[PDB]
């Protein structure tokens, strides 16, 4: 244990890597794509969706005319992933 | 505030290290740590800038003696301040150490970066109404330097003798060159799969018009000896 | 026209390099004479290479500072024990030698097998760039330099390359007020490629990467559904070209 | 141990050169931005919790 | 003896930080290419469009 | 042999992870489908062969 082996404390501590992933939420949610490339810019998330459905081949009147149903199982798949990570420690395996 | 069974001496941990003991003479149970070493830092500005030095004394703190802890632990000569700047030299645990302003060597918090609040509204969209051409230089290494040991001059150095007594360990050093015959072809196989993409070696016109882009500092000047460009010729200086 | 086709790859009309070009050509010219500046001014923007050069000279004068150690032998020098000693004593002393300096020898030969795995990393994705960045253009975000890829350029350097990332870096933002759609005749429009947006009067559509305002017509836009759906759906007319035509 | 040249100083070269190696991976990961963003309180993002 | 032992922990650790690297690279890419843009690369981004 | 320590079951343990590691990488390969598809046998494939 103490044989001469000191651990030594990371530089970036769990706040601050904390702070920078609060920023890049912030960025992907109020600018998109935009924030890496330049200034961040402004966009309404349905407007996101739509200019991500388009990156996909998807006609942008899908999302619109289907807002509500992609909102629905966008918030079912965030509560089943954290049912994922409450109840069950196997994928978090490649970190320990 | 442990405990042993009424017959035990002493106590180990999970690495067979004594953690505990109890004494001899009075029934009571002591407790084995360490003396507090640790590893000593020495946060220096350039010897070309300064010569102001602060110490870290890392693991422990100010026990024994501008002197403050950090998680990093203690730390003399440094000057705390209640800012936050981009960090210079590394302490540890988001501590980052710098010479500014009469200068004397601060330790602050770290700054992760500007504030910011980017707006946002049902209807607010900020398009761009101009741009601006950046030109930007990412530095990669390719290869790196051939190098074989002759393991035979290395360890006997013109005697049989010991060429004999190495002759008895079998084939250490066959393996030795061979590895880094090995290496030194991986570092001609990086630069083969590096640059030489193309087959062809093609060559710009004379007459340069390029709708108005002046290349001059990246195409070949051929009245230098050495044909290569302005920035390839102030690139291989800076390197030693 | 390379730079035409280069500028649809990121998704911003061909016009606006045609009608840009010389301050194209200058805002290109101008970075190129700040890489100039930045390189002769500063000696310290090489150290990728600079540090490869360093721990591999220091590698090899760690190899060549083991040899002045008595490793348990009377003496570092060979020549001293082979002539103080017996051949049968001198051997004992011989064999301490010829084991430290073998084991440095593996150790050399360790860290360079491991170091060299790394050059051999970078390596690969130097080749990748020069394949992705340089030889065509790369769609993959902040690979070929922070903001919108154009063109890369190659550079040699002491054991490396250097490449030099022309991008597109958007500049003066504007706030407008924008609509995912625009009612006309209980029809809703929505933009083919672009934006809906608004002065403050009437309603423009424009690409989203550069501010160029086209009056909204039938063949901006694109119907589909109706106005009851869309959340968000605000009220204009969409002209119609064959209106004042017929 | 004094007797065996350099051994010590180049095994902790090697777990400083991991060390520094470290930081530069979990700054290369996290530190991709230079401002820091916040959300407005208002979270009206078009129905997405 | 203890010398050999330190020196095998020093080399393994210099290998399990190499692959730690690779990771760590793997997920700078990740950031840059997932997170801050819409990834066309199949199977990078997870499994789907 | 018994005097040396625990090298023999370190060199087992990184032996043991490397033999891991290759099944690891061959499913990762291979594995990137979870049902097995085949050809029809009419095989009008718009004339390729
Ligand atoms: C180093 O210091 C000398 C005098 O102390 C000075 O002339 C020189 O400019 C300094 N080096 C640099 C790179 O500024
Ligand atoms: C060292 O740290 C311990 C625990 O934080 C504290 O009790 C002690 O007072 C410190 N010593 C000095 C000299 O500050
Ligand atoms: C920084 O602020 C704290 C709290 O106000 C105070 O205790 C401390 O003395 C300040 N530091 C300096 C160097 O004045
Ligand atoms: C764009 O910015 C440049 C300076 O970089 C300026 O000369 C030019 O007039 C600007 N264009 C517009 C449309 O504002
Ligand atoms: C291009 O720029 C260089 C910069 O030194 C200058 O010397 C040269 O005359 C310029 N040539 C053209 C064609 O503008
Ligand atoms: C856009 O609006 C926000 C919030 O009102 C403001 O902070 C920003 O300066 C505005 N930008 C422009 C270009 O009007
Ligand atoms: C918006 O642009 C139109 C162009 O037809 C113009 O008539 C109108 O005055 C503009 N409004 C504002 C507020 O700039
Ligand atoms: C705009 O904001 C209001 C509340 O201020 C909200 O009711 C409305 O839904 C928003 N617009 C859209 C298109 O969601
Ligand atoms: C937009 O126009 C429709 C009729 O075309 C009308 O029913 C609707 O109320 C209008 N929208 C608003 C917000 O008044
Ligand atoms: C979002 O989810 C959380 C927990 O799942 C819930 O407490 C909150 O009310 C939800 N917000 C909305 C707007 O539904
Ligand atoms: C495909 O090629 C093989 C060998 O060239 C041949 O035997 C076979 O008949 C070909 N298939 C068809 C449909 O002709």
């Amino acid at each position: 244990k103490f044989n001469g082996l000191t651990v030594l404390p990371p530089l970036l501590t769990d706040e601050m890597i904390a702070q920078y992933t609060s920023a890049l939420l912030a960025g992907t949610i109020t600018s998109g794509w935009t924030f890496g490339a330049g200034a961040a810019l402004q966009i309404p998330f349905a407007m996101q969706m739509a200019y991500r459905f388009n990156g996909i081949g998807v006609t942008q009147n899908v999302l619109y005319e289907n807002q509500k149903l992609i909102a629905n199982q966008f918030n079912s798949a965030i509560g089943k992933i954290q049912d994922s990570l409450s109840s069950t420690a196997s994928a978090l395996g490649k970190l320990q | 505030n442990k405990k042993f069974l009424p017959f035990q001496q002493f106590g180990r941990d999970i690495a067979d290290t004594t953690d505990a003991v109890r004494d001899p003479q009075t029934l009571e149970i002591l407790d084995i740590t360490p003396c507090s070493f640790g590893g000593v830092s020495v946060i220096t500005p350039g010897t070309n800038t300064s010569n102001q030095v602060a110490v870290l004394y890392q693991d422990v703190n100010c026990t024994e003696v501008n002197v403050f802890q950090t998680r990093a632990g203690c730390l003399i000569g440094a000057e705390h301040v209640n800012n936050s700047y981009e960090c210079d030299i590394p302490i540890g645990a988001g501590i980052c150490a710098s010479y500014q302003t009469s200068q004397s060597i601060i330790a602050y918090t770290m700054s992760l970066g500007a504030e910011n609040s980017v707006a946002y509204s049902n209807n607010s969209i900020a398009i761009p109404t101009n741009f601006t051409i950046s030109v930007t230089t990412e530095i990669l290494p390719v290869s790196m330097t051939k190098t074989s040991v002759d393991c035979t001059m290395y360890i006997c150095g013109d005697s049989t003798e010991c060429s004999n007594l190495l002759l008895q360990y079998g084939s250490f050093c066959t393996q030795l060159n061979r590895a880094l015959t090995g290496i030194a072809v991986e570092q001609d196989k990086n630069t083969q799969e590096v640059f030489a993409q193309v087959k062809q070696i093609y060559k710009t016109p004379p007459i340069k018009d390029f709708g108005g882009f002046n290349f001059s500092q990246i195409l070949p000047d051929p009245s230098k000896p050495s044909k290569r460009s302005f920035i390839e010729d102030l690139l291989f200086n800076k390197v030693t | 026209m390379q730079m035409a086709y280069r500028f649809n790859g990121i998704g911003v009309t061909q016009n606006v390099l045609y009608e840009n070009q010389k301050l194209i050509a200058n805002q290109f010219n101008s970075a190129i004479g700040k890489i100039q500046d930045s390189l002769s001014s500063t000696a310290s923007a090489l150290g990728k290479l600079q540090d490869v050069v360093n721990q591999n000279a220091q590698a090899l004068n760690t190899l060549v500072k083991q040899l002045s150690s008595n490793f348990g032998a009377i003496s570092s020098v060979l020549n001293d024990i082979l002539s103080r000693l017996d051949k049968v004593e001198a051997e004992v002393q011989i064999d301490r030698l010829i084991t430290g300096r073998l084991q440095s020898l593996q150790t050399y030969v360790t860290q360079q097998l491991i170091r060299a795995a790394e050059i051999r990393a970078s390596a690969n994705l130097a080749a990748t760039k020069m394949s992705e960045c340089v030889l065509g253009q790369s769609k993959r975000v902040d690979f070929c330099g922070k903001g919108y890829h154009l063109m890369s350029f190659p550079q040699s350097a002491p054991h490396g390359v250097v490449f030099l990332h022309v991008t597109y870096v958007p500049a003066q933002e504007k706030n407008f007020t924008t609509a995912p759609a625009i009612c006309h005749d209980g029809k809703a429009h929505f933009p083919r490629e672009g934006v809906f947006v608004s002065n403050g009067t009437h309603w423009f559509v424009t690409q989203r990467n550069f501010y160029e305002p086209q009056i909204i017509t039938t063949d901006n836009t694109f119907v589909s559904g109706n106005c009851d759906v869309v959340i968000g759906i605000v009220n204009n007319t969409v002209y119609d070209p064959l209106q004042p035509e017929l």
